[PDB]
């Protein structure tokens, strides 16, 4: 049990705080530092376990000794001793600068800093396979964690007497989230006139109950059991956004879609859904071409109707019918239309903010004119 | 409570769901990363190299252990 | 000829339908693969050609065996059998890493990926300039494409028992999309009184007679005989920033700027266009200095006034006027301004939105008071 | 139909036009990945990095060929 | 002293015409490239300076000759003359590759760029150590020049007939703005009712008297003698989040944050600023919980009423009162609530936008309503 | 100008301020890289692999040097 003086630290961040105290668990004390210290110099070794007694097992790794052992050593008897040198002298000056680039001052706070394996692999001697066998990282779930970057470490000391680091690394478990589900959302074109639009919605959403939040993906490997994610994949969806998920077309927002697209087509629950007015489709067991009406704006193909559609140049067979036949137009209310450039944004707000603010003195008087 | 119903309307569909997994950490091991290599066998051949590779190792391990110290020195017993 | 099962197959996307039907045209049947099979046991190179007598090329590739038949093998004799059986696993392990790094679960969807010749560089043995030469890719257009990643690679057959990956590579050919011009713009501050502002406009535009469109060009190299893309790059720009193109200048959005700014000035046409009352403009061929009227934005520099004029410590001879004489402000309608940090974008879209929420029941009741 | 009149008038200019050219693929090539080195002529100094690398590839392998195998199922002559 | 020919040139942006005159400068003449040429045809190491009369040191570094030094020359005798042009030509080809990568056509306006001594790596032989030595960067300020990309280089000579390319390297000075500081803050979640929010504020801003800018650290280290920029990191701030910063928490934009947060609690001058609402906060010294009034939105802990607190599982111990007690909500004007996603920005403008469209007609006619 | 006092009412604080500092390159230096190395001790083992690389050198130093010929040839003595 340890307590933080805080008034002598003045400022931290909790991240800071939380580090700091995990400092005290973490590092090794006075005597073992001694005898690691010891023991560090007696190995030959890339990579050594050490036992120290009663305690936790520390992986000794070297980031220049396979080359000195396999390859500069065997060749002693044959080289001058200047080549020697030489040859060494390039290893660890290419080794300082991936260790300058870890540890140097691109690395903003070192106690909270958290550094992936794969990040480490350069100065774990270049490879991070063997790291992983000796520390017994292994099952079925390795896969996963190590593609989403699962496995880091932290700085628990820096020994600039003998010229060491001590990680402290862990292999994380993976824990399901109950009830929560990741849905993945794709979407196609569909005409009003002559027009190709695209509803806008986000690749991937999360629902937990009744609930509907945005997913960040940046962390998360998908892998067939589950979605595995090294970070909070969950973040907050804007109220307007989960109108339109809840069966409010009128808060999808659409955009424009370019002259080459590539999503004009999809099959869902084995019926094929089309923008036949922008691809060509073809019955193929009637020879008939597959017209849709302009009142309309998707194709919903299915067996009852089509056993076997061509779209695309690409023949399909389709079963029974899981969407109902395309309503039309006016029956659909529509999203506003956007543009999701950066420059087209900030075009377009600076063009609506001029017109609020010409319009102040009528849009605070408000309730003098609805009273009247 | 996606509507998919009317998702579908404006040609939005759902091609796969999944479960979410998070990470929790239970136990913690240490890995040392030795800077210094055995050069024994090496004979005197490599003095001046390794002479240069510490000076420039001083550079980077030193301001990291200050910050290491500063922390630490802030931490007193619960006593 | 051959057709998909929708109905078996359930939900697939446009991109998964068209990759798997074409696995079947560019996968080598089953003959094929057991003749491959035993044929790349036979060889010992690093890259290998196979000639399956009247059958397109198949090109094997080894990553490893430049290190065994270059360093192991001659130092068989020397080296202990011990010491050559760790050098190779050190090989092994590293090119295992880049087989995951590239096929791993980090690879979504497998049968749509399409994976450029750079992207394989280190599983071919860490060069692709010998695999280029062998499979007959050469000509003035492959600078172009290589550089726009245009050679891109497909996961055809993946076969366990002998351990090899059969990819299909195509070396795409060119074709100029006529009428379709780049532009590519920059841009000058100007003044107004001591602020500096700075017209946000597209760095690159799309004309295709009296179309405008925005242009992307991450997947784009500017050669010297036109622009090669391996994606489209054409993608639609909103209206409001098209008006602001074709000559409306009070729909172009504009910032303000740092006080250390790099576009003071420009040479167009001949005529030196510098702002000249945030950076010094003077007359060297009569050693005046150059004054910008306050009531003036911009300075257009001609022979006519100034046959050589020294601008920001550079000595610059322009020739005869080819744009007119600076009109006043008032001649000018100037667009909004606006900030493009994201940060400042939400918050005065914040401020936007609470506007129009304040003033709902006015703004949905238009009608009455317009008729009133 | 860019108005470069207009734009200059607040700093904007034209400064390079070129033509624009897309890409198509008209006939494919194959690439054969070989994972496994001829270790003849090493003896048997290598069985075991080589029954260890090749236990490594099997885990990435198997979910790709899995997947391969899963979409040709689908495909049907069309008679 | 040189004048650019505008007429000739026709058109040129300012850093193309600052590089080109800047070559007359720093480019040697006819008589020292010939002088170069040959004293290059002398020398074997990868890396020599040449010393030419009365004139600054010429660096010449040879990008594969360590390879051909210390390892083909010496197994001379030991290898066929077949093996030996094999392994050079291994090296060679990745040699190009870089080449190609750095000088190829991804580099855009060759005459204008300007190359980082890091981006430089392989084109020096793997490493940039001995070629700073050797030109002499050194001192207190190397790390921190280095790790911003402060060192850069220039394209001034390409020789096709002797393959080799000149580059004007130069190391810089730093020079402290007067009067300008850079602020990092920190934020805290707060809680209104059930809802925790979270006010929306960059991580750096920069401050000159009364002055308030934004400040992008893309290109800048921070050292602990101050932090050290290679570009301009200066940036204005829009008027709305200046009065933020200045005082005004209306016009502060906030957002919900997911479940899992870690800002929740800070350490500020001695005292602990917590969000009690969403974590646990007990004082040790008494053993009680201190509990967050739901009129009240954050908690500021001091000694005076609890000189020990545990806020996370962390004992802190805290410092003299520097935060009055917390004020009630009512006494609190927030901002508006906003969403940061790209897609919920869009989302939310759109809606906006086709409001503002509904009423366009009552909103121009702001002054035949307001006189009436 | 910033309000402490305000912004901690929201939840604001700052953690640490520091000087600005910028770059200014008074003289410089010359660095070449010399693209043909030193073959004479490998008694001419590397005529074809030294050929092909040559060959491939011009296809990007050829665009380089054309670049850097087009803005001098307009780059004129004052008198
Ligand atoms: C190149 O750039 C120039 C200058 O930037 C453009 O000229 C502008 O053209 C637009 C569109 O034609 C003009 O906008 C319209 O101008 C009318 C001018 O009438 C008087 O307006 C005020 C009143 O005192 C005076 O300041 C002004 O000098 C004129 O005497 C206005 O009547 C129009 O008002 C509109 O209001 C609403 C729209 O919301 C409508 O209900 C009205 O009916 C009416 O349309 C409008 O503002 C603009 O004035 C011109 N700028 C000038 C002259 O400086 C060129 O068009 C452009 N060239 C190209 C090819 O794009
Ligand atoms: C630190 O934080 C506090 C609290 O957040 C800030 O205090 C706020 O300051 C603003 C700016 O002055 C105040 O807003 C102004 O309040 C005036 C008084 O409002 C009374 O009436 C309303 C009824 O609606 C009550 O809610 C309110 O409590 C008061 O009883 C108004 O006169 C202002 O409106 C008009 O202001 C000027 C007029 O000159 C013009 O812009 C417009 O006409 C505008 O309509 C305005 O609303 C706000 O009330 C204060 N909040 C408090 C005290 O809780 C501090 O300013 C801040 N510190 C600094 C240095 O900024
Ligand atoms: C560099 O590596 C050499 C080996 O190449 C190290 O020497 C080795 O040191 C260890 C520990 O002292 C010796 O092992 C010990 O052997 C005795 C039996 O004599 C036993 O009682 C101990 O339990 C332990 O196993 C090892 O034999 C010895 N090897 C040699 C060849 O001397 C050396 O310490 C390293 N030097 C550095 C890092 O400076
Ligand atoms: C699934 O989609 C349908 C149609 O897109 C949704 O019906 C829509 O419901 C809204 C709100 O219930 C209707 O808006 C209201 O309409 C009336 C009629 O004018 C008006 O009095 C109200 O002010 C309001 O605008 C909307 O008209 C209606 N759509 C159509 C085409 O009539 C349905 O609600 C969706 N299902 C779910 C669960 O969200
Ligand atoms: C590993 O590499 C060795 C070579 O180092 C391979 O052995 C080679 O096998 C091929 C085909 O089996 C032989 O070529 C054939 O030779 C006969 C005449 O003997 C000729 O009729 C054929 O047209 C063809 O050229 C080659 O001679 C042979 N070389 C040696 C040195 O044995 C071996 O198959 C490779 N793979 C393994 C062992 O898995
Ligand atoms: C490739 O490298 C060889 C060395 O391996 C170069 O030959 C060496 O060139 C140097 C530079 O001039 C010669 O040094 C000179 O020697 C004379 C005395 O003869 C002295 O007057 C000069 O001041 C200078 O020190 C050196 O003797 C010579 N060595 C040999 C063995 O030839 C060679 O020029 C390079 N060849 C290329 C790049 O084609
Ligand atoms: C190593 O020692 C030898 C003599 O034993 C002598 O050359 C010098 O002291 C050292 N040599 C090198 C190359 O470091
Ligand atoms: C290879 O064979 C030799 C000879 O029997 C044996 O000593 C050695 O252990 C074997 N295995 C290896 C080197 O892995
Ligand atoms: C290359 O050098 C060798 C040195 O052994 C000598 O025969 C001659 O200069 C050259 N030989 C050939 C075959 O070009």
């Amino acid at each position: 049990g340890v307590v933080l003086a805080g008034a002598a630290l003045g400022v931290a961040t909790a991240a800071q705080i939380t580090a700091g105290i995990a400092l005290h668990q973490s590092m090794l004390n006075s005597q073992a530092i001694d005898n690691l210290r010891a023991s560090l110099e007696t190995t030959n070794q890339a990579i050594e376990a050490i036992r120290q007694a009663g305690q936790g097992m520390i992986l000794a790794v070297q980031g220049v000794q396979d080359y000195i052992n396999n390859e500069l050593i065997p060749s002693m008897n044959q080289l001058s001793c200047d080549l020697i040198g030489q040859k060494l002298g390039l290893k660890l000056l290419r080794y300082y600068t991936e260790i300058l680039s870890l540890f140097g001052p691109s690395l903003r706070d070192p106690i909270s800093a958290e550094i992936s394996i794969q990040a480490l692999s350069y100065a774990l001697g270049g490879d991070i396979n063997k790291v992983l066998e000796k520390l017994g990282y292994s099952g079925g779930d390795l896969l996963g964690i190590l593609e989403s970057r699962g496995i880091k470490a932290r700085i628990t000391h820096v020994d600039t007497e003998s010229y060491f680091i001590v990680l402290s690394i862990a292999y994380p478990t993976l824990s399901e989230i109950k009830g929560v589900i990741v849905h993945r959302l794709e979407g196609v074109s569909y005409n009003i006139g002559s027009q190709e639009w695209y509803t806008t919605v986000p690749k991937y959403v999360a629902t937990q109950g009744y609930l509907i939040s945005n997913f960040d993906e940046s962390s998360c490997t998908f892998m067939p059991e589950g979605t595995v994610c090294s970070q909070n994949a969950l973040y907050p969806m804007s109220p307007l956004l989960q109108e339109c998920l809840r069966g409010s077309t009128k808060s999808c927002a659409r955009t424009l879609v370019s002259g080459s697209f590539g999503n004009r087509f999809i099959l869902s629950q084995g019926n094929l859904i089309a923008n036949c007015a922008s691809i060509l489709c073809k019955c193929y067991t009637t020879g008939t071409i597959i017209n849709q009406d302009p009142d309309k704006i998707l194709t919903y193909i299915a067996a009852d109707h089509c056993p076997v559609v061509e779209v695309n140049g690409v023949t399909i067979q389709v079963g029974s019918r899981r969407y109902p036949d395309a309503v039309y137009l006016h029956r659909i209310d529509l999203g506003p239309p956007i543009s999701l450039g950066r420059l087209d944004v900030g075009t377009n707000l600076g063009n609506a903010i001029a017109k609020l603010e010409d319009a102040k003195e009528l849009l605070e008087s408000s309730d003098q004119i609805l009273r009247s | 409570q996606i509507h998919w119903g009317n998702l579908s309307k404006i040609g939005v569909v759902g091609i796969g769901s999944a479960s979410y997994k998070v990470m929790t950490r239970s136990s913690h091991q240490s890995l040392v990363i030795k800077l210094m290599p055995n050069i024994t066998l090496l004979n005197n051949c490599t003095r001046v190299e390794i002479a240069e590779y510490r000076r420039l190792l001083r550079t980077v391990l030193e301001p990291i252990r200050d910050a290491l110290n500063a922390m630490t020195q802030n931490i007193r017993p619960v006593q």
